């Protein structure tokens, strides 16, 4: 899961806002512990919502019972790099494709 | 020269703090302004971009701004790779705008008031793999637009005034997996207008005033149902019954045409 730009095992849910509207990319995002137990959170940010200074949001990675991973329903994923390694790939239904790690 | 190579004096700040210089009055060098690789201003007071044919070598331009108005200058940008200009009142784009952008891969042009696209618009785009119109007040789309953009995987039409597609308008994205053209006026598409999609993993057709009358509505009914996972509703989930009929309500696939 490490040795990927896009991890964050640390930050916090402030930390990323900051660190992303700081960036101002479309599609930046970073992938962070959750604040629950055993879970992934996916912060994103686009601008494609009607406010043109751009909105954070929080994609907690869903899990089904038969442990795969998904954040897109029907796009069921084994493994957190190809959940991320999709979703790079493909809007699928989020705010934006995930365009651009943001890190530190 | 001290920067009086950008007039609006919002995208001049934005150049000075690009380059970290020390105000407006600041002198810059071609030698810097070659240095400029990508530029950023979310929700700007930028009206006009016209000092930026002076800065050859950029590749990411964002651009979002209620008072952009003017972005003839950007025709020059040879080496773009990254386009967004958003929340702008342009409604309509200059001739030829991007016909030297060869290297475009991603075009950004949602929120703005676009009534038209030129003709042609986007044929010497042929790298561009993601486009995004959604939120403008289209009400049409110039014949074999998309012609020249076969490796487009993305394209956003949602959020727009169609009136009509044209005929073949999506024959050439054999690519294409993500298609939008939810929340617009359309009561009707040209028979086999998806046939060519073979890559689609994701189509958007609700909110829009389909007329149910057969036999036009077979085509639209056959290929929901024979298609039926691929149909993607408001939020995101898999729903074949949101594309209803805007007179009886039914969902357009159960109408079924003798």
């Amino acid at each position: 899961i490490e040795m990927y730009e896009w991890y964050s095992k640390h930050m916090t849910r402030s930390q990323a806002e900051q660190l992303l509207k700081q960036e101002g990319k479309e599609g930046g995002f970073i992938v962070r512990d959750s604040s629950k137990a055993g879970k992934y959170t996916v912060s994103v940010f686009a601008k494609s919502t009607g406010d043109p200074q751009g909105v954070i949001r929080h994609y907690v990675v869903c899990s089904t019972p038969q442990s795969q991973y998904y954040l897109a329903e029907k796009h069921l994923f084994s493994t957190i790099p190809e959940l991320i390694n999709y979703h790079q790939h493909n809007s699928a239904g989020l705010i934006s494709r995930l365009k651009y790690p943001v890190s530190q | 020269p001290i920067k009086q190579i950008f007039p609006d004096d919002a995208f001049a700040e934005t150049i000075k703090a690009n380059l970290k210089k020390k105000s407006v009055t600041d002198a810059v060098t071609q030698n810097e302004l070659n240095s400029i690789d990508q530029i950023i201003a979310n929700n700007s007071d930028i009206k006009s971009v016209q000092g930026i044919q002076y800065l050859p070598n950029v590749r990411y331009l964002a651009l979002g701004g209620y008072k952009l108005h003017d972005i003839s200058a950007l025709k020059e940008l040879t080496n773009l790779t990254y386009l967004e200009l958003i929340y702008n009142q342009l409604q309509s784009l200059p001739n030829g705008v991007f016909d030297k952008l060869t290297n475009l891969k991603e075009l950004v042009l949602y929120w703005n008031q676009l009534q038209s696209l030129p003709d042609g618009v986007f044929d010497k785009l042929t790298n561009l793999t993601y486009l995004y119109l959604q939120r403008n007040q289209l009400q049409s789309l110039p014949k074999g637009v998309f012609d020249k953009l076969t490796n487009l995987t993305e394209l956003d039409l949602s959020y727009n005034q169609l009136q009509s597609l044209p005929e073949g308008v999506f024959d050439k994205l054999t690519q294409l997996k993500d298609l939008r053209l939810y929340q617009n006026q359309l009561k009707s598409v040209p028979d086999g207008v998806f046939d060519r999609l073979t890559s689609l993993q994701y189509i958007w057709l609700h909110d829009n005033p389909w007329d149910c009358t057969c036999p036009g509505i077979r085509y639209l009914s056959e290929w929901i149902n024979k298609h039926s996972g691929v149909v993607r509703n408001s939020a995101g989930s898999v729903a074949p019954d949101s594309a209803k009929c805007s007179g009886s309500g039914k969902p357009v696939r159960s109408i079924i045409c003798p």
